């Protein structure tokens, strides 16, 4: 099986406008016939199914500003919060789409008194 | 695989047990099966895969081939049923089998 | 277009990751033109070569897609060459995980829908569907198989 | 769009099959695309249970084997999931998820994004 | 009956030729395979060559540094398998011996195996009559 990491495990502030979330895999997950790794976020809000924001930037229909930066097998794939996103307290998690079997990373963002 | 190795003859008294070995580079896999020529006639087989038998095959010819060299072993011999051995390994990287080793057997 | 270059082509991303040393595809092609293996399915696939080398360090089956016949060299004696439009190469070790692949592979083979959806299916699907067959079997534990072995060939 | 939903006898004992069926809307089984499960621990552990394929292909990607078994009925438009000898790891919550090629600039990227999915939990004891 | 008999030998001449074949009898000769042993004096189970079964497509073969000279074909109507020895040479003077195998090597099929020699004749001798 392919394991996925949040390499901090997030929860790097509870304010700030320019902090990331950071994905590592033991795998290149890069197919050479599309020069594309296949990998996901699955942002999701407490008490809810998790959603899909960004695929390597693609489907972003609840766009938001965002960023997708990583290429490798570790490397730091990341996406960028921005100053807000209205979706302040959430879970993230890691996948790939590369062999068959599929895992999930994870951590969050909370800011809770 | 390839080359086969053997002593010219080994002298086996009744408790002996010898260990009368096949070389090559891995017998652990890529097994071989072993055969018994009585002087003047034919080699014929003495023991199968890994360690099965012929019917009329004594306790003889009941190693266990636990390690990379095949080891028949040979508890004595009885009687007048002293003959020369060979053996076949497969030998894959070529396609096709090879033959080898082998010792002849001498007693008194 | 050729089984020479076909089987080069199909070997590197095999070879990409270890799982083959010492090129491996130039041993596969002497050894398919000193003793082929039965090719023709009953109806329009193609069995699938095997190499048997003594350098390889896991198993693992490639597969790929061809659009044209080939004219892979034929099996029985006779002047009949197989037309070819999937090609596949496995690796293996010893004798008995080559006949417990190749076991398996007759079972695929014979399954006629199959081979055709091959013929017009997507890469990503033929991957999808190999490897579900590899794990369905009690058998063939340990075989590698990824997307990254499956790929167009020319 | 689309949306599903779970139901079933979530509080299942030991001794039986956990019984999980998925009622999905908005298009047809035998068409295309693929039906999986996800399922959720108390933390943040998500594992992938294996998929089930619009032409009846069914991959069971646990190493237990003999324990999931995945059916379907067209005619419901429902998906069974069954899980035999259910144990005290298995406590979960668990998603339908419905997923598989969409369109991006290429025709085929094949990148699931889980757009679609369903809500639901069952307790084990 | 059950055991094999070889035959064919005789005092040929370096250069020269000769058919050597085998007999069979009392069991099917297509259930099993054979295919061609020497044993030179002073060794043992020399590979000469070999050829599959009609099953597998009678595929010939040749043992290292005999090829060419060592042309093994059957007859299957009469159980028999025979070699055709051209350009002999004085140090391959031998006893020749055909072992039967058994076993298959394709698909649709099944059978796999390793050759297995089992039991064989006596083999003929092969000299120059000088
Ligand atoms: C392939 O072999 C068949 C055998 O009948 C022959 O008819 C056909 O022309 C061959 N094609 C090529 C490209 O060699």
């Amino acid at each position: 099986d392919i394991v996925m990491s949040q390499s901090p495990s997030s929860l790097a502030v509870s304010v700030g406008e320019k902090v990331t979330m950071s994905c590592k895999s033991s795998q290149s997950l890069l197919y050479s016939s599309n020069q594309k790794n296949y990998l996901a976020w699955y942002q999701q809000k407490p008490g809810q199914s998790p959603k899909l924001l960004i695929y390597w930037a693609s489907t972003r229909k609840s766009g938001v500003p965002d960023r997708f930066t990583g290429s490798g097998s570790g490397t730091d794939f990341t996406l960028t919060i921005s100053s807000v996103k209205a979706e302040d307290l959430a879970v993230y998690y890691c996948q790939q789409y590369f062999g068959y079997p599929l895992t999930f990373g994870a951590g969050t963002k909370l800011e809770l008194k | 695989s390839y080359e086969v190795t053997q002593p010219p003859s080994v002298s086996v008294s009744p408790g002996q047990m010898a260990r009368i070995t096949c070389g090559g580079d891995n017998l652990g896999s890529k097994y071989v099966h072993w055969y018994q020529q009585k002087p003047a006639q034919a080699p014929v087989l003495v023991i199968y895969d890994d360690s099965e038998r012929p019917s009329g095959i004594p306790e003889r010819f009941s190693g266990s081939k636990s390690g990379n060299t095949a080891t028949l072993t040979i508890s004595g011999v009885e009687a007048g049923d002293e003959a020369d051995y060979y053996c076949q390994v497969w030998d894959s990287s070529s396609d096709h089998p090879l033959f080898g080793g082998g010792t002849r057997l001498t007693v008194l | 277009v050729t089984q020479e270059d076909i089987i080069r082509a199909l070997a590197s991303p095999l070879i990409k990751d270890g799982m083959v040393d010492e090129d491996f595809a130039e041993y596969v092609i002497a050894r398919e033109n000193r003793s082929p293996t039965g090719l023709q399915a009953k109806g329009v696939g193609v069995a699938i070569p095997h190499t048997l080398g003594d350098y390889v360090r896991d198993n693992a089956i490639s597969v790929g897609i061809l659009d044209k016949p080939v004219n892979f060299s034929g099996w029985y004696q006779s002047p009949d060459p197989v037309p070819v439009r999937v090609v596949f190469m496995l690796a293996g070790r010893t004798w008995d995980d080559i006949v417990i692949v190749l076991k398996w592979i007759k079972d695929v083979i014979l399954d006629e829908e199959f081979m055709k959806r091959l013929l017009n299916m997507s890469d990503e699907e033929i991957y999808r569907q190999i490897y579900t067959r590899i794990s369905k079997a009690p058998n063939l534990s340990g075989i590698n198989f990824s997307r990254e072995y499956v790929r167009h060939l020319n | 769009d689309v949306q599903l939903q779970e139901s079933g006898p979530g509080l299942v004992k030991p001794s039986q099959s956990l019984s999980l069926t998925c009622s999905v809307t908005g298009y047809s089984i035998t068409s295309g695309y693929y039906w999986n499960w996800i399922r959720q621990f108390p933390g943040n552990k998500l594992e992938w249970m294996g998929y089930i394929s619009y032409d009846g292909s069914n991959n069971y990607n646990p190493s237990l084997k003999n324990r999931i078994s995945i059916t379907r009925d067209t005619s419901q438009n429902q998906f069974f999931l069954k899980l035999n000898s259910v144990t005290t790891e298995d406590t979960a919550s668990y998603y339908c998820a419905r997923e598989g090629p969409y369109y991006d600039f290429w025709s085929g990227y094949y990148a699931y994004y889980m757009d679609v999915w369903g809500k639901g939990t069952t307790v084990t004891v | 009956e059950v055991q094999l008999v070889e035959s064919g030998g005789g005092l040929v001449q370096p250069g020269g030729s000769l058919r050597l074949s085998c007999a069979a009898s009392g069991f099917t000769f297509s259930n099993y395979w054979m295919s061609w042993v020497r044993q030179a004096p002073g060794k043992g189970l020399e590979w000469v060559g070999f050829i599959k079964n009609k099953a597998d497509g009678g595929t010939a073969a040749y043992a290292e540094s005999v090829k060419g000279r060592f042309t093994i074909s059957r007859d299957d109507s009469k159980n028999t398998l025979y070699l055709q020895m051209n350009s002999l040479k004085t140090e391959d003077t031998a006893v020749y011996y055909c072992a039967r195998d058994l076993g298959r090597y394709n698909f649709w099929s099944g059978f796999y195996s390793q050759n297995r020699f089992d039991v064989w004749g006596p083999g003929v001798l092969v000299t120059v009559s000088s």
